[PDB]
């Protein structure tokens, strides 16, 4: 364990559980999902098991939800200040807009807190203007490509941008731009410009995606690296 | 429309910097400045529990019934957090006691879920609908039961009796 990682070992353990609830409304359809999982914050991995509690079956691609289901689960080198791990135990919140190539839009916010050895998320997600015959409402997506999020400070908080690609049945893709604001609930040491490389996948699901397992890996690095 | 003073006012309300809020308003800040998820200074002051700032924002023209992109009003936020005096001030200023958010929840749903009995009683007194169903068919009573708020559940069950 490195010097920088040890500074938060008192609060964020090498294994942490996850509990979450999402209230959502996509093209007018309301739903609730609850999740439980676990991850390794210093390895940058996390796994969440999700269940649709209200509004089943979902009439849209589950992929527009998966990146809403916590950058505390990011491997960070010691020379890049770790905005997310520093924020705990108090935690942080984030706000995000995802703009889709066919003018669908998702707006989502999340509150990330900590209780004992668990992170707790409260998520609200709204999707609007998805064309009914587009790949989101027709459930013709396969998953997200690997991505690189650009992290940089503005207005005393951390911003993250992703030029993303939603992969489609048949081999095509759908451009999606992510913009996120991450707000620590206390003063932390702020990082310079850097990257976070992501890979998110659905490992398992039942036919209607009422039950889904999501996995994500995330690693921070400098642009030179 | 977005403005530089508006952005600073949103941040001052978000940060609970009451004196800075007053300075910004004095210099023309738009009291109804709105961020990219629909939050206004009144939303933020209501959530943070800063009663004096809620009052001056309402006095200088803040929209008491503004909703964010998830359908949440300042009254929702104050009922959620248990801010009794702010709930009273918002209602006095015209807040819609039965406003529903994007999943159909009213302020009474939230007060019941989060266990704020005094707020439950204030909302009821001003005509909150005890039988209101969210988009999943659930009433405030259901949410009080779900979260083990038994005293609130009794208040709501008694109030649901019709004649």
């Amino acid at each position: 364990v490195s010097k920088g990682e040890e500074t938060t070992m008192g609060v964020i353990k090498p294994d942490m559980k996850i509990k979450l609830k999402m209230e959502g409304n996509v093209n007018g359809h309301a739903f609730v999902i609850e999740g439980e999982g676990e991850g390794k914050p210093y390895d940058g991995t996390n796994t969440i098991n999700l269940e649709v509690k209200e509004g089943a079956p979902l009439p849209f691609s589950y992929d527009i939800l998966t990146t809403a289901f916590n950058r505390a689960f990011t491997k960070y080198p010691d020379d890049i200040p770790n905005y997310f791990k520093q924020s705990f135990p108090e935690g942080y919140s984030w706000e995000r807009t995802m703009t889709f190539e066919d003018k669908g839009i998702v707006k989502v916010k999340s509150d990330i807190s900590m209780e004992e050895d668990s992170f707790i998320y409260e998520i609200h997600l709204k999707g609007e203007n998805f064309p009914p015959n587009g790949p989101v409402m027709q459930k013709k997506t396969t998953g997200w490509d690997a991505s690189t999020e650009r992290m940089y400070v503005r207005d005393g908080v951390l911003k993250g941008d992703v030029k993303h690609k939603l992969l489609l049945e048949g081999g095509g893709h759908h451009r999606v731009d992510f913009k996120t604001i991450y707000r620590a609930k206390k003063a932390v040491k702020l990082p310079d410009y850097h990257f976070v490389d992501h890979r998110i996948e659905i490992l398992n699901h039942d036919k209607d995606y009422n039950k889904v397992t999501v996995y994500e890996s995330a690693v921070a690095r400098n642009s030179t690296d | 429309p977005g403005s530089d003073l508006g952005k600073k006012l949103l941040e001052a309300a978000r940060a609970g910097q009451d004196d800075e809020v007053r300075i910004l308003m004095a210099n023309g800040a738009d009291v109804n400045a709105t961020d990219w998820v629909g939050m206004t200074p009144l939303h933020l002051a209501a959530w943070k529990g800063h009663l004096e700032i809620v009052e001056v924002l309402l006095k200088t023209g803040a929209d008491v019934n503004a909703h964010d992109v998830f359908g949440t009003t300042p009254l929702h936020l104050a009922a959620h957090r248990g801010h009794l005096e702010i709930v009273e001030v918002l209602l006095k200023a015209g807040a819609d006691v039965n406003a529903q958010d994007m999943v159909g929840k009213t302020p009474l749903h939230l007060a019941a879920y989060y266990g704020h009995l005094e707020i439950v009683e204030v909302l009821l007194k001003h005509g909150a609908d005890v039988n209101a169903q969210d988009k999943f068919g659930k009433t405030p009573f259901d949410l009080a039961i779900d979260n083990g708020n038994e005293d609130i559940a009794e208040v709501l069950q008694k109030a649901a009796k019709l004649n």
